[PDB]
């Protein structure tokens, strides 16, 4: 996810549903394990690595909203769910936990029906809280590398032919 | 657990070291608990089935 | 006492072997977490594997009198109370169950007395022209025989406005539409999942000269076949209480939480549905009104909401 | 140590006599009831008379570094979290008080995590053209210098839309208008009285080359004279935290519940009001924007609502 100094507040930089349509095809090691099985549960560990400059400052709010018919349209609407306002100039990576706020004990890994009640837990989105700032002659843009891995309570069962 | 906290633990680490911090970050009004390990993921069990 | 294998209610070592195989069974999942699921009863993380990189209601002994005699009772919830002066049925249809560990870690948001209270759901008329198995519903009710094509979302006006009279009261769909500004509905439209029981009471005041009976049905997962069987003779398998004008002027029925999941999805699932149907057609005295007014009440019991996020109505 | 009588803090027999009289004093009323009033700390009837018919934050030993150095902290409430990587003020302005017995017997309705959470109150711009004592507010704010003729009810659009820029954030008036569909506002419009504390945080990200300071004021009972003195040199008597760009990118301030009554009337009283004013005008580096964006957050602390009745908005 790219982030420039021209990006104004409440600007969306990224959004993905926590459903087998996305979490099983990210390209990450966890997505392959999820695709091998039919059901999954537990917390998901998201790591947003700020690969910008040490002179850069700003804030990116990471929001996790549980399951809904329609995804969040604005920043303040996304901030109504579990969120964390992240100041980029501190330690390099942001440790954002995606909680398993689910209707059932297990979630289905069916790419044909990702928006099902027993499939998706919600949406995770990135918004510009405070604009990227820094001194003159510093880079006008800063890339944020979004990593995703399994939490300590993550599990998968019932094997199948790779979903994708 | 507390409902609000003025001096909460920060949530920024470093993934450059080679390992991901997979521990659930503490949050107010949240109670993170572990889950029992299923036998489906064990390579000794997974590869015992024919393909 | 059977030749067949009913299962040993678990996984045994002698079941699956290289010499012989028996029917495989599933064991109970032992999970930690917050106690929930069952209404009225609900009150450091490390992985367990090493990494490669790391180093009596009905009794002849106690006969209940007719409408004439004094036999008062009451039902209270929140700041609401409903009284009666004659024999009245008031039963929890099923006993409350035991709580279960929840998969989600977030703490629930409770409406409290402002939400868990007895609300005036609807006011409807009961005429003598209605025959056996006639489901009665008013302005806040919905025509639901199971054959109606529900346009999503259920809040669409075409679902509640029909060419014929309404018949059902889908919970919480009818409750949220009747009171959209209530604290229960406020959390309902803000949370992805909910959990609570339901209590429905109906008051029908008739003189000692009036005759007729109404059945208060609580139908789980109402579908075409289920609704039609509730109208029939076998319908009494479902939770029920009869409001007989011979002895009663009101009847109360309460049911605990039910769902395939420990928490029900908001705006997309109706676990319980109320049905006020006629058993014995209204038989009013001559020179008196041919119809009696009925007041339907609804009560959510022990509510909890999980998964807070933006406002998404039903 | 005074010639005058300051009072014995109570009623004594020797004070009022037929031979001499002293200044009368009031004693403490010993009352039973539910514990309330103080936020973050709150957790058979017979008459006693016979009837006639009856038979360190600032210390040189611990200097806090500038914006350059790593000095992280966080503020959490509900499912909301706000992080920082540099020195940041985070103080409860006043210590929480002891609970008191309530005059009303009804049990409170609590919004819980859905209500007590950190909400994005408003997003506003901070330009260098603003001088000393310039109160900053955005779309969700209100122009309140104390001279504006507020048309009742406060929800009237003319109160929030003015010819000049807004200045204040009246609590809960601004919070309820920003999020009218929240569980806190749902109970607010349904209950005649409420009780909770307030936490306000502001995030202003500036580079190591930016200079300027903003003061986060929490003004009790904001009136003409009070608001103008908060702009002046003596304003620091009120709860305050300074957001200095030299060291900070955010500043947090929390205040407990205050009111003449144990419970504040809904839609008719604003105990606290937030004021984000300029101490040192923004001094941005050349060839860079002449204005920085600010994000204002609001957090109700330990909420309780009494007196449930119909829906009456502010």
């Amino acid at each position: 996810v790219p982030w420039t100094m021209a990006d104004e507040p409440a600007e969306r930089l990224g959004i993905f549903p926590v459903s087998p349509s996305a979490i099983a095809g990210t390209g990450a090691p966890i997505s392959y394990v999820i695709s091998l099985f039919s059901q999954w549960r537990g917390e998901l560990a998201a790591h947003l690595l700020f690969t910008g400059s040490a002179q850069h400052y700003g804030r990116l709010v990471v929001c996790y909203t549980p399951a809904a018919p329609q995804p969040p349209s604005t920043m303040q609407e996304a901030m109504r769910g579990t969120y964390t306002v992240w100041d980029v100039n501190a330690a390099s990576t942001l440790e954002f936990t995606i909680p398993f706020i689910s209707n059932s004990y297990w979630k289905t890994v069916d790419v044909n029906n990702p928006d099902a009640l027993l499939s998706t837990t919600g949406y995770v989105s990135i918004w510009v809280q405070n604009p990227l700032v820094g001194p003159h002659t510093a880079p006008a843009s800063a890339l944020v590398q979004a990593f995703i891995s399994a939490g300590e309570s993550f599990n998968v069962r019932l094997m199948q032919n790779p979903a994708l | 657990t507390l409902t609000e906290d003025l001096d909460a633990p920060q949530d920024t680490g470093n993934i450059e070291n080679g390992a991901a911090d997979n521990s659930p970050q503490p949050r107010t009004t949240f109670d993170y608990t572990g889950n029992p390990l299923p036998p489906d993921t064990k390579l000794e069990n997974f590869f015992s089935f024919y393909r | 006492n059977v030749t067949t294998d009913v299962g040993a209610n678990g996984w045994a070592p002698t079941v699956s072997t290289g010499l012989g195989d028996g029917p495989v069974s599933a064991s109970a999942d032992s999970l930690p977490g917050r106690s929930g699921g069952a209404s009225s009863e609900k009150t450091k993380v490390g992985s367990r594997f090493s990494k490669w990189w790391e180093p009596a209601p009905s009794s002849t002994a106690n006969p209940q009198p007719s409408l004439i005699a004094l036999n008062p009772s009451a039902t209270q919830s929140g700041n609401a109370s409903i009284l009666t002066g004659s024999t009245a049925p008031s039963l929890l249809a099923y006993p409350t169950a035991t709580p279960v560990p929840l998969p989600n870690p977030d703490e629930p948001s409770q409406p409290g007395p402002s939400g868990d209270r007895t609300w005036l759901l609807d006011t409807v008329t009961w005429s003598q022209e209605f025959t056996r198995g006639w489901n009665i519903a008013g302005s806040n009710g919905m025509q639901w025989t199971g054959l109606e094509s529900l346009i999503f979302p259920v809040s669409t006006d075409t679902n509640w406005t029909s060419t014929s009279s309404p018949t059902a009261y889908p919970l919480p769909f009818s409750f949220v539409r009747a009171y959209p500004d209530s604290s229960w509905a406020a959390m309902y439209n803000t949370h992805s999942m909910w959990n609570c029981g339901w209590r429905v009471q109906v008051t029908v005041n008739g003189s000692q000269f009036h005759a007729g009976a109404l059945i208060l049905y609580m139908v789980p997962e109402a579908t075409t076949h289920a609704i039609q069987t509730a109208r029939d003779n076998a319908g009494f398998v479902f939770p029920y209480v009869i409001l007989n004008l011979y002895e009663s002027n009101t009847a109360t029925i309460e049911v605990p939480y039910i769902s395939p999941t420990p928490n029900t999805s908001s705006g997309l699932h109706a676990p319980w549905t109320f049905y006020l149907q006629v058993l014995s057609p209204l038989n009013p005295p001559p020179s008196l009104p041919t119809s009696l007014s009925c007041s339907i009440y609804v009560t959510p019991v022990d509510s909890s909401f999980h998964g807070l996020r933006y406002l998404a109505p039903q």
